[PDB]
């Protein structure tokens, strides 16, 4: 296949290539993301210094 | 009549000074993210 063979309405999502992206296909089926972001921390402590 | 008036020098009396205020961020670091899952045959 190629890029164009995808129906247009399906081009608005992720397109996986077999067998190149088989791990990504597995992840998508598991409903799990490849990247996991770190938990959001607190805003940095703001220190004041004179000059 | 030379005693009519006198010349005067003007100065700014109540002068004041102060220091500039600069901001800084305390501490720094970075927690690593997680990624990956195994392929299969």
């Amino acid at each position: 296949a190629k890029k164009e063979h995808v129906p247009t309405w399906l081009q608005n999502t992720h397109v996986y290539s077999w067998p190149k992206n088989k791990k990504n296909i597995l992840l998508r089926l598991l409903r799990e993301e490849e990247f996991v972001a770190p938990p959001r921390g607190p805003l940095p402590t703001l220190q004041v210094v004179p000059l | 009549a030379e005693e009519g008036a006198l010349v005067a020098a003007v100065e700014p009396g109540p002068l004041a000074d102060g220091a500039a205020v600069r901001l800084a961020l305390a501490g720094e670091g970075e927690a690593c993210p997680l990624l990956g899952s195994p392929g299969a045959g």
